[PDB]
Formats: C-alpha cells, sequence, structure tokens
RNA sequence: AUACUUACCUUAAGAUAUCAGAGGAGAUCAAGAAGUCCUACUGAUCAAACAUGCGCUUCCAAGAAGGACGUUAAGCAUUUAUCAUUGAACGUUCAUUGAACAUUGAUGCAAACUCCUUGGUCACACACACGCGGAAGGCGUG
C-alpha cells in the first residue's frame, strides 16, 4: 500500500499547504482532500504563475504527477506516522 | 565538508541526516530526511530550497555564488522530479544517544501495549 | 491474453518465447551471432558495438563500444572508445543491425 | 531476466556513470537498488563541455572547488543513462545468472 | 441570459429610477445594491461578464458618491477579489486609502489582513506595514492593527530582534488595548 | 486504482490548464481512473478565442490542473 | 477555518506565503528532449572504419546446460524404444497380475504370500531386487490363478491398498507394464502417483 | 470494429511508414514483427530527414517509445 | 489492506476511499486527533532545554547577590498561574472593530463572518454535519437602524488593566459619571 | 443528466464515425484530422483518412495506428 | 459502557540467504529417471547484529564553523515599469474607447557592524624540537 509520505499527505487534510507544480506554479491554500495517487484538491487557492503574477482560484484540483513538491504545515514534524516503534494493538481477525 | 558519510549505508540508515537532495530543475533541497518510500518520495524537515539565478549562472561558468534560498520547512518532495541526493550534516544525537533513545522508545511501546492489555481486561 | 491472467511461472517462458519470436529477434540475433549493431540514442550518441545481453527493458550490455556524436555550434564530430558498457534501454531509440 | 542483478554482483567495483543530464560520475558502487538507485561513495564528478541546469546541479552539490569531490552520492535509476564498467572485469563470469540457471533447471 | 433577465425585470428599472433621481439617499442605493447582488448568482467567473461589469461600475459610482464608506470599500474589494484580479483589488483598497488620505484603521487592518495572504516578498511586505504604521499606528483603538503586526513579525523573522523593536515601540503609544501588549 | 474525486465538479464549468498554456473551459462530463476527462462545449481561451466542437476528451497525462469556474 | 477551532488556529498556524522570483527551467513551451535527432544512415559508412567480434561465452555456458538436458532426454527416449521379450516378466495373463510397491526391505516372501493368499490362490511371485547390491528394491509382481481375486485384491476397502505390511503402508496396483496402451516406467518419464 | 492489435497483425508484411516522436526522422520499410508492447522490427528501412532520404537502413528495430505513429502505405 | 489509524489505535479491515473519508470525518477521530496535537505541543513547550552549557575556565568577582528560591507549594502555584496566563494570551484576540462598527451600513456584509465573498463560502461548507437534534445578513441596509442613539447602545467598554499593577492607577478620577 | 466517461465516450464517438480534430503533444506535434476506426486501453487509436496540418496545406496520411501518449485532445470538428 | 438503526468496506501473489555433496520424498513395472523439494547434516561465499583490537584515519575554544527568512540601506552602477482602434499637431506627443504584485523595487558588485546556534573553552603540562575516556568512518578477528 501507501508508505509513509503519502500517508502524511493523507494526514494534512484541511490545512494550509503550498504546492509547486512542474510549471513553476506554486498554488497555496487549504487542502480539501488528497488521494493516494497524489491528486490533491485545494480551496481558497492563491496561485503564482511562472510569469510572476498572482491570482486567486477558489477551487483547484491539481494532478499528482505535475506536483514538484508539497509543503505541509510545520507541526507535522511531530507526527505519530514517524514513530518507529509504536506497536500494533492485535490486528483484526 | 569532511563529514565522512557511512561507506556501507543506504536510505534507511541515512535517517535523520541532513541531506542535500538535488532535482531535475537543478534546485537543491536541504534538510533532515525523516522518511522515504519505494518511489523515493522524501519528506524533508526544515527544508530550504536554493536555486542559482540565470544571471549568477554566468559566474558559475568556468568564486562567490549568490544562491537564492526560499524556506520550505516541512516539505514532502517527490521521486519523479529529483536527480540525486547526498549528505550534508550528520544528525544531532550520536549513535549511542540514538541507540539509547530507540531503547527507550521500545520500552515505552511495550508498556503501552501492557496498558492496552490492562484496559482490555 | 492479459498479463495477470497468464499465470505465475508461465510468465517467464511466455516472455522468453516473446523474446525468441518477437521484435526482439534483432537483439536476439546480435548476441548469438556477435555482429555489430548501431544504437541511436536520445542524446545524439550513435553507438557501434557488439551486444552481450538483452532485457525486457532493453537494458543492454555492450562490449568494445564505439560511440560517436556531433557537436553542432562549426561541427566537430567526436568519438570515444568505451570497452565495457551497460546501457539503459530508455535512451535507446533505434537498434540497427548490419549484416 | 532483469539485469539489475548483474549490477548487484558489482559491490565494491569502480565504474563511471553518465547521466541523462550529461553529468559524468567517477567512484565505486557500494550497492544498487532494485530499480537501480545506485549509491556511490568516493565520487568525483565532472561535466563535459555547456548545460546550465547541469552547471547548477554540479556546483550546488557541495565541495565544488569543474570536478566536484563528494563523499557519498545516491543516484536515482531514471537518472542513470549509461554506466561504464571497468575493463578488467570479465563479462563471461557475471552474465551466467544463477537465477536464470536455476530457472533452466526449473523448466 | 441572467444579465438580460435582470434588465427586463421591472423591479430593477423602478428602483433604478428611484435611485438615479436621488444620489445621496443612501437607503435607495442600498436596495439597489441588494437587488443587483442578491438577484445575481453566487458570484464566480462563470457569471456573465456584462453582469460583472455592472457590479463593478455600480460600486464604483457608489464609492465615488460616498467616499467615507469603509465597509463598501471592503465589500467591493473582496467581491472583486473572489472573481480573481488580485492586482485590481490592490488598486481598490489603495483607492480607498487615497480617499481616506491614507488613514482610519479599518481599511488598514482589512487591507493588511488581506495583504498577508496575497503579497509574498518580506522586505516589501514589512515596508507596507511600516507605511501603515506611521499613519494609523498611533490611533487609539488601533490594537487590532498592532496585534496583527506583532503576530506577523513573530511569524516571519527568525531573530527576535525585530520583534523586540516593535514591542518597545508599542508601549509608548497610548493604545486602548495597551494592556495586552 | 482509486477513481478521482471529481464528483463535486460533475456538471460545473471547469477550466483545465492543459500542458502549460493551453487553457480549455468546458463542463466535466466524465472522468476515469486516469483523469482522462470528457468535456462538453470546450472553448479554448487564448490570452483570440477558439471553440472546440460539441464533445471532447482530453488525456489525463496532458492535464495539469483544473479550476471550478462555476460556484459550488 | 476547519472543524475544530483550537489547534487549527493556534498550533498549526502555517507557513508564510512564500517569496517568488524567476525560474531556471523552461516554461513548458520548450521542455523538449532532442528534436534534432540523428540520421543513422551516415554511420553505415563508419562501421567499415570501425573494422573482429569477441566470443560471447556466457550463452555458451547456459547452452551447455540446455544441450545436456536435451541429450539426457534423448538418451531416455533411446531407452524408451529399447516388455514381452523380458525374462523376469512371466507370460501369464496381465489381468491376473497384481503389482505391489512401497515395500519394506526386510519383508520376507513367505510373509508376502501370507498377506496375499486371502483372495485367491497365487500362481507365482517375483519380488524385484537389485542385481548388483541384491537388496530388495521394494516392489513385487504377483500372479494369482484367476482374474477375479486379482480384481478383488485391486478393490481395496479394508484390504490391500493401505494395508500395513511390516509397519509401513504399501501401494497396490494392477500391472500396467503389459496392460495399458501408453505406459512408461519411472526411468522413461512415466510412472504413477 | 478494429483495434490496434488487429490492425497491427494485418499490418505485418507491408511497406510501413513510421513517424517518430520527433518529426525529424521517419522509417519506410517492410514490417517484420510486433509484440504486445508494440515494439517494431522492420526490414530494409528508409530514413527521411524532415522528408528527404539520407539512406536505406536494412533490418531495423525501433523501441515503442519514440514512434509517434505507424501508417500503412 | 488494513488501514491502521495511529490516533484511534484501531484498524480498518479493508482500505477504500469511503471508509477513509467517513473515518477522518468521524467525531471520535477528531477528538483523539485534537487531544494528540495539543498534547505534542504542550509536551514540547513543557520540555526543558537542558543544554550542555560547556563551562569555561576563567579577581573582579567581589560583589555577591542573594538568590531567591521558593517553596515547592509556591513553585507549583506560580507555575500553575503562568500556565493559565500563557493559555489566555495565546487564545485572546481583540474584538474592538466589531463592537466599534456595530451600527454600520455594511457591517453585516463584512464583519459578520461568511458574507465577505472571500472567506464566505467556507463557513457554509465548513459547517459540521448536524445529525444530532438541537445571522444578520446582507438584507440589512441604512434604513434598518436610522438613528442608533435612539435605542440605547451600551457604552464603549472600559479598557483592561494588568492586575499586577492594578494598585498603581490614578485614584479618584476627575468627572464622576 | 448522467456521467459520460471517456472510454464509453470514445466508443460512442467511434460508432458515430464523425470527423475528428485530434491534437498532439508539444511544438513538434502536428494536428491530425481523421475518422476513428478504433482504439484500445492504451489510447492507441487507429484513425482513418488522416490529414496532418502543422501548428499555427494539410497532407494526407492514410490510415494510422496513432500512439497513445502523444495524444493531447480529441474533438469533433 | 450496552442496545437498536443506517451508511461504507472485507482478502494482489510469492520468497527470506546462495552454491555443492549426506540422507529423506526410501520415486508404481521387471537393477536406476533426469530433474525438482525439504533438513538442528556438512563444506564454501555473502548479509546483519554484538564484542574486541587496529603502535588505523580524521574532527573537537577572544576566536573557529554555520545561518540571518537582519540592519547600515532609497550604499554605488544598470535596466524596465501594457496593447489595440479613432481624432488632432509636427516616428513622436495629447485626448477618447475597449481588453489584461511591486520602485524606497528588480539585477550585479561588494564591504562593514550587530546578532544567532553549535563545540573536551577536558586531563596534563607552559616547556627548544625536526594521556584517558569523546564523535565519525575503514580494516581485521571472534
Ligand atoms: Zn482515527
Amino acid at each position: 500500500m501507501n508508505g509513509i509520505p503519502v500517508k502524511l499527505l493523507n494526514e494534512a487534510q484541511g490545512h494550509i499547504v503550498s504546492l509547486e507544480l512542474t510549471t513553476g506554479a506554486t498554488y497555496r491554500g487549504k487542502l480539501v482532500e488528497s488521494e493516494d495517487s497524489m491528486n490533491v484538491q485545494l480551496r481558497d487557492v492563491i496561485a503564482t504563475e511562472p510569469q510572476g503574477a498572482v491570482t486567486h482560484m477558489d477551487q483547484i484540483f491539481v494532478r499528482g504527477s505535475q506536483i514538484k513538491f508539497i509543503v505541509v504545515p510545520d507541526l507535522l514534524k511531530n507526527a505519530p506516522l514517524f514513530k518507529k516503534n509504536s506497536s500494533r494493538p492485535m490486528p483484526p481477525i | 565538508s569532511k563529514i565522512q558519510v557511512a561507506h556501507s549505508s543506504r536510505l534507511a540508515n541515512l535517517i535523520d541526516y541532513k541531506l542535500r537532495v538535488l532535482t531535475q530543475d537543478g534546485r537543491v533541497y536541504i534538510g533532515q530526511l525523516m522518511a522515504f518510500d519505494k518511489h523515493m518520495n522524501l519528506v524533508l524537515n526544515e527544508c530550504i530550497e536554493e536555486r542559482v539565478p540565470k544571471t549568477q549562472l554566468d559566474k558559475l561558468r568556468p568564486l562567490n555564488i549568490k544562491v537564492e534560498k526560499r524556506v520550505l520547512g516541512l516539505t514532502i518532495l517527490r521521486g519523479e522530479q529529483i536527480l540525486s541526493t547526498v549528505v550534508e550534516d550528520k544528525p544531532l544525537l550520536s549513535k549511542k544517544e540514538r541507540l539509547v533513545r530507540d531503547k527507550k522508545e521500545k520500552k515505552q511501546a511495550q508498556k503501552q501495549t501492557k496498558l492496552r492489555k490492562e484496559k482490555e481486561k | 491474453r492479459p498479463k495477470h491472467e497468464l499465470s505465475r511461472a508461465e510468465l517467464e517462458e511466455l516472455e522468453e518465447f516473446e523474446f525468441k519470436h518477437g521484435p526482439m529477434s534483432l537483439i536476439n540475433d546480435a548476441m548469438v551471432t556477435r555482429t555489430p549493431v548501431i544504437i541511436s540514442l536520445r542524446n545524439n550518441h550513435k553507438i557501434i558495438a557488439r551486444v552481450k545481453a538483452f532485457d525486457r527493458h532493453c537494458n543492454m550490455v555492450l562490449e568494445n563500444v564505439k560511440e560517436l556524436w556531433t557537436e553542432k555550434k562549426n561541427v566537430i564530430n567526436r568519438e570515444r572508445f568505451i570497452s565495457k558498457l551497460f546501457l539503459r534501454g530508455d535512451s535507446v531509440i533505434v537498434v540497427l543491425k548490419t549484416p | 531476466m532483469k539485469l539489475v542483478n548483474f549490477l548487484k554482483k558489482l559491490r565494491n567495483e569502480q565504474v563511471t556513470i553518465e547521466l541523462k543530464n550529461g553529468t559524468t560520475v567517477w567512484g565505486t558502487l557500494q550497492s544498487v537498488s532494485p530499480q537501480m538507485n545506485a549509491i556511490l561513495t568516493d565520487v568525483k564528478l565532472t561535466l563535459p563541455q555547456s548545460n546550465g541546469i547541469a552547471m547548477a546541479s554540479l556546483y550546488l552539490t557541495g565541495g565544488q572547488q569543474n570536478i566536484a569531490s563528494l563523499q557519498y552520492i545516491n543516484i536515482r535509476g531514471n537518472t542513470i543513462r549509461q554506466i561504464i564498467l571497468p575493463d578488467s572485469l570479465n563479462l563471461d563470469s557475471l552474465l551466467v545468472d544463477q537465477k536464470q540457471l536455476n530457472s533452466l533447471r526449473r523448466s | 441570459d441572467k444579465y438580460t433577465a435582470l434588465i427586463h425585470d421591472e423591479n430593477f428599472s423602478t428602483l433604478t429610477l428611484n435611485v438615479s433621481r436621488y444620489p445621496k439617499s443612501l437607503a435607495y442605493w442600498e436596495k439597489l445594491l441588494n437587488y443587483i447582488v442578491k438577484a445575481s448568482a453566487p458570484i464566480c467567473k462563470s457569471t456573465e461578464p456584462q453582469l460583472l461589469k455592472l457590479i463593478r461600475c455600480t460600486y464604483s459610482s457608489m464609492l465615488n458618491e460616498f467616499p467615507y464608506l469603509e465597509n463598501y470599500y471592503i465589500d467591493f474589494a473582496l467581491l472583486e477579489y473572489k472573481l480573481g484580479n488580485v492586482s485590481m483589488s490592490h488598486k481598490i483598497f489603495q483607492r480607498g486609502l487615497q480617499a481616506f488620505n491614507q488613514r482610519s484603521l479599518l481599511l488598514w487592518t482589512s487591507y493588511l489582513k488581506f495583504c498577508n495572504n496575497v503579497i509574498s516578498h518580506q522586505k516589501q511586505l514589512f515596508k507596507k506595514y511600516e507605511t501603515a504604521e506611521e499613519y494609523v499606528g498611533l490611533h487609539f483603538f488601533s490594537g487590532e492593527f498592532w496585534d496583527l503586526y506583532l503576530e506577523q513579525i513573530s511569524s516571519r523573522c527568525t531573530s527576535s530582534k525585530k520583534y523586540w523593536n516593535v514591542l518597545r515601540k508599542i508601549l509608548e503609544i497610548p493604545l486602548h488595548s495597551f494592556s495586552k501588549f | 486504482v482509486s477513481t478521482p474525486e471529481l464528483k463535486k465538479y460533475m456538471d460545473k464549468k471547469i477550466l483545465l490548464n492543459i500542458n502549460g498554456s493551453r487553457k480549455v473551459a468546458g463542463i466535466l462530463r466524465g472522468y476515469d481512473i486516469f483523469l482522462n476527462v470528457v468535456l462538453d462545449d470546450a472553448m479554448e481561451i487564448n490570452g483570440n478565442n477558439h471553440q472546440l466542437g460539441l464533445q471532447t476528451v482530453i488525456r489525463g497525462n496532458s492535464i495539469i490542473s483544473l479550476e471550478a469556474l462555476d460556484a459550488i | 477555518l476547519s472543524k475544530y477551532p483550537d489547534d487549527v488556529s493556534r498550533l498549526f498556524k502555517p507557513r508564510p506565503p512564500l517569496s517568488y522570483k524567476r525560474p531556471t527551467d523552461y516554461p513548458y513551451a520548450k521542455r523538449q528532449t532532442n528534436p534534432n535527432i540523428t540520421g543513422v544512415a551516415n554511420l553505415l559508412s563508419t562501421s567499415l572504419k570501425h573494422y573482429x567480434x569477441x566470443x560471447x561465452x556466457x550463452x555458451x555456458x547456459x547452452x551447455x546446460x540446455x544441450x545436456x538436458x536435451x541429450x539426457x532426454x534423448x538418451x531416455x527416449x533411446x531407452x524408451x524404444x529399447x516388455p514381452n521379450v523380458d525374462p523376469h516378466i512371466k507370460d501369464t495373463d496381465p489381468y491376473r497380475t497384481i503389482f505391489i510397491g512401497r515395500l519394506p526391505y526386510d519383508l520376507d516372501e513367505i510373509e508376502l504370500q501370507k498377506y496375499f493368499v486371502k483372495f485367491g490362490e497365487i500362481e507365482k511371485i517375483r519380488i524385484v531386487k537389485d542385481k548388483i547390491t541384491q537388496k530388495s528394491k521394494g516392489y513385487a509382481f504377483i500372479v494369482f490363478k484367476d482374474p477375479i481375486s486379482s480384481k478383488m485384491a485391486f478393490k481395496e476397502i479394508g484390504v490391500h491398498r493401505g494395508i500395513q505390511i511390516k509397519d509401513r503402508i504399501c501401494i497396490v496396483d494392477i500391472e500396467r507394464g503389459r496392460t495399458v496402451k501408453y505406459f512408461k516406467p519411472r526411468r522413461l518419464g512415466g510412472g504413477l502417483g | 470494429p478494429v483495434n490496434p492489435k488487429p490492425f497491427l497483425k494485418g499490418l505485418v508484411n507491408h511497406r510501413v511508414g513510421v513517424k517518430l516522436k520527433f518529426n525529424s526522422t521517419e522509417y519506410r520499410g517492410t514490417l517484420v514483427s510486433t509484440d504486445n508492447y508494440f515494439n517494431l522490427q522492420l526490414n530494409e528501412a528508409e530514413e527521411f530527414v524532415a522528408g528527404v532520404s539520407h539512406g536505406t537502413l536494412g533490418e531495423i528495430f525501433i523501441r515503442c517509445n519514440n514512434v509517434l505513429y505507424i501508417r500503412e502505405l | 489492506t488494513r488501514y491502521y489509524c495511529e490516533y484511534c489505535h484501531s484498524y480498518l479491515t479493508h482500505d477504500t476511499l469511503s471508509v477513509r473519508k467517513s473515518h477522518l470525518v468521524g467525531k471520535n477521530h477528531l477528538r483523539i486527533t485534537a487531544d494528540y496535537y495539543r498534547n505534542k505541543a504542550r509536551d514540547i513547550i513543557n520540555k526543558h532545554n537542558h543544554k550542555r552549557r560547556h563551562i569555561g575556565k576563567r579577581s573582579s568577582q567581589n560583589e555577591t547577590l542573594k538568590v531567591t528560591c521558593l517553596s515547592n507549594k509556591e513553585k507549583r502555584h506560580i507555575m500553575h498561574v503562568k500556565k493559565m496566563n500563557q493559555k489566555e494570551l495565546a487564545q485572546t484576540s481583540i474584538d474592538t472593530l466589531k463592537l466599534l462598527y456595530d451600527g454600520s451600513p455594511g457591517y453585516s456584509k463584512v464583519f459578520v463572518d461568511a458574507n465577505r465573498f472571500d472567506i464566505g463560502d467556507l463557513v457554509k461548507a465548513s459547517k459540521l454535519p448536524q445529525r444530532a437534534n438541537e445571522s444578520r445578513s446582507r438584507d440589512e441596509t441604512c434604513e434598518s437602524n436610522p438613528f442608533p442613539r435612539l435605542n440605547n447602545p451600551k457604552k464603549l467598554e472600559p479598557p483592561k488593566i494588568l492586575s499586577q499593577w492594578s494598585n498603581t492607577i490614578p485614584k479618584t478620577s476627575i468627572f464622576y459619571s | 443528466k448522467a456521467m459520460v466517461p471517456p472510454i464509453n465516450c470514445i466508443f460512442n464517438f467511434l460508432q458515430q464515425q464523425t470527423p475528428v480534430t485530434i491534437w498532439l503533444f508539444e511544438q513538434i506535434g502536428i494536428r491530425i484530422k481523421g475518422k476513428i476506426v478504433g482504439f484500445d486501453e492504451f489510447m492507441n487509436v487507429v484513425i482513418d483518412e488522416a490529414v496532418e496540418i502543422p501548428v499555427n496545406k494539410g497532407t494526407p496520411l492514410g490510415k494510422i495506428l496513432l500512439k497513445g501518449d502523444n495524444i493531447t485532445l480529441i474533438t469533433s470538428a
């Protein structure tokens, strides 16, 4: 399945992220819902074109394979996904 | 940088090191890797991203280089648009300290499972 | 037939039969009869060499590699001898085989 | 039948690597990954005569002061274009592929 | 079609006559407002460009008819913002500030809370706060302006030194909510 | 594997930026697991306009992003 | 804001919007690889200027194993062409022979009689041995006097196929060396079970 | 009605034409064989640099990647 | 297959999109979630630095000053007071301009929080599902409140003051109300 | 209405045999116009009566197995 | 906590060293398969962990390293601050109409101050040659 980083992207739902795209566009806004395939949907999006302008989308849906990176907020530095030793409470049967 | 990186270590051994991962654009990300995956999606804590400008690139040609850094902090970079990663700083806490820390984490985890077994009773 | 639908452990043989009697029969010929082939690559590097192995991915070991390209700015054609090479099939555009 | 296993027989061997960018890399293989993420200690890496993206990607990797001498470089598989083996090595030994042999006995 | 549907409705025409007979009657112009926007759709870029030019020119005649309206400066600048055209929204609040000869705090705090989200370039963005600060910092109920500025300069800088400067600048000023600072 | 969450945009006028400067505005008639997109009344906007026929379908490789021009 | 107020306001309190300026890469219109690609047909001269070919020798190492496998299979088929003339097999009826295998080594032939006389009178018995070791191999051929007790000895409920002859379960067949159309032994690619 | 694999099966033994991704280069030869990944093996091919022949190639192998389309002549 | 929820410490027997959405919107998940994030921050603020403090090696040390310790009950009390006060100073915002522009013609489009058009569609969409049992909007014009001082508004609130220095105020204001 | 997914739309678009302005990936790509005679899952599309027209005297091409990835966009002209 | 109701969902596969023999699965056809599979069997190589060494090698105190998402600072130099249509005057200027961040910037060159975080500010000794416990890696042995 997923692996740690896209699990983090599944964690940072509804919080102010910033995306660069491969075009150089860095969308920024609240993260409505990410998928496992890194297609991410965003709201109140403020966009920076490659030309240097800035605009405001309301409701964007950027495809995963043109994301350059994504920045989540800082606090997720401390996240239970990163805990190397948290033991599993008897998986279901 | 005289850092003397571990001659038999790969990604999982490189954890919590300060990396200098480099991309297809030629942008550099600098920060603590805290996780990777199969596709080499990295997280990068406290990350700073540096470019060279097109103009400073002329000075880079065959020296002091005005690299442009923006600060991306906790970012989570992708395995598609990267090139290669190297290691820039060793982590904060040494091998004995990391080892004792992992011991304490495991003891606390076993204890939390004992508490789950107690609440289950 | 669909790829999951083949089976486990047929799948290797079905690839090998695809190798012997498919489009691969030029790289099949080149390794068994050791004739030199001419690989054109995406970065203008013409390569004249003899083939040691094949891949599903067309990863190709090449032995006694001639390589040759074209610096167009005028033109200096530059050549390099590289004796033992392992070439990924992504760069490989067209494999031409001389008789 | 994959040939990465070939490279897996090449730990502690000294190769060069030319990348899809145009970067040339000199330094031993410590290992290689399934999808050919090749990790390389004791690199010094060079850029032949130029590509500006490659100029940036060269300088920015530290210790540039155009040979850049680096302790340890992981290289992603889809960046490795071609890889030049040492000529001392005998290909007749390595391509035998004990897995492919066993599969011939498995048939 | 909803543009022309707005035209051919008789309510708009009667109320339009009511208003254009009487400029400085605000309460007529408020019904003019409410009819245009509430009769329009949820306002996005999908709406008809004629209707959007109508709302822009409507508030422009409003704002140049009653230049001391803080809330309708904010309403035009934000409604104009939701469409997009960020550069125009900057021009709008700056037209408002130029109408208040760059004073009176409400346009400032809302322009600036807006300007946090839009403008990215730190030296300049703090310079904009500084030009704001010498005009409306000393204002008596200006606590929200400073609280904005202090939380902000805590967010972007790494050295605390720039933040201590402003803390030592606050307490001299007789603010209303001095005591939070 | 997962089909995308364009269900909110199911009938609403969207604007793809296709590829880097192509910008196509239509109504989202369909989506598959690859983000291949069926648009109705595609009207390619150059910064001049050009209409693109009744129905169209656009490759989910070429599609970079899409905005909801209609309100939700 | 999102669903709960406290940490969405205070704790997360995300990043400043980030400073933008001019990129280095190419702004989509020119992302190209190499549209000026080579025109190979010139190089058909230079291979003549390239002018032997080195021995491959690894496909030879696999081809040795493949050729040895085909040669051992052919030696098998040569043993397949090379059971009426055989003197160990008695020219009785094939339908009245019962084959036993999986036999314990120390099993005496009188015990083999004793387990087998229950159904019919036994005509003759050949337990198969090595000719160089003279260890009992572990299988034997019985002809009774009738076919019907050979068949009742083939029908196995409570009896032979599953009987514990010298603390081991044995296996009990009709003789198929003479009877069925395509039968090859273990040496010849065949054998049963 | 027809799919790329039936058209490609029926394409075998014909003077085919192949536009690569790049428009600089096109190969006119007789199609020999094709896999499920649509790799192309051909015979006595003919180059066309932006349309004009720079030579006759022989038996030739294009990867499935670089070819923009294949046509039947 | 199994989706372990690290907060809830429960499993999802087979991952799919809908059970993920329904779980991450679930109130149990949000509660344990919020507890955890608050918890990590209060741990990191509580956790003392305890640096190595590499002590250097050194006449003019003639002056000696008295330290001031406290009782363990006094320590615990003043720490509790500081905890409560940090928690206040973080949470508190400044109202004023809401209470200042109360009567305004466009107060009820601009400060009433989802009539602003910019953040406006959020608070309708950010409204939680209201499955359990049990706005001054744009309609407001000038002629709703013609004359605000007819129907008595409350006065401007008197400004707040540190209780630590509440003893040092001007006694006996000029001009009694 | 209902959903019109791309696979079913191109099949409907294949039955109707309406003309097609099909586009390509980048600046090299030449706008092909034809009639679809069939497709696959990999969007390799055999197109009939092809006319290629350069980017802004279109020349015919016959019938074509067009490769999947190079396609940007199907339209009905 | 328990009950009830609703909504959603219920299985990708395989392997965990590798090679060669000892024995087994004592191989269902007239003495025998070939192979393949297993193993507290043995032998060889490899991987991981732990321990020990290496008279291993390198780094550890007003300054040195790193940073400033700070200033001096509008320091100095350079460049740029829309298009289309119509009218008028001698390509330019002005006016009207329609369409779509920032000059105190941006870019280059530095230089200085201030500030920040880290480190064995160890033990020994303060002298005229040609030490233990730290941190990081390499090699060897078990
Ligand atoms: Zn949960």
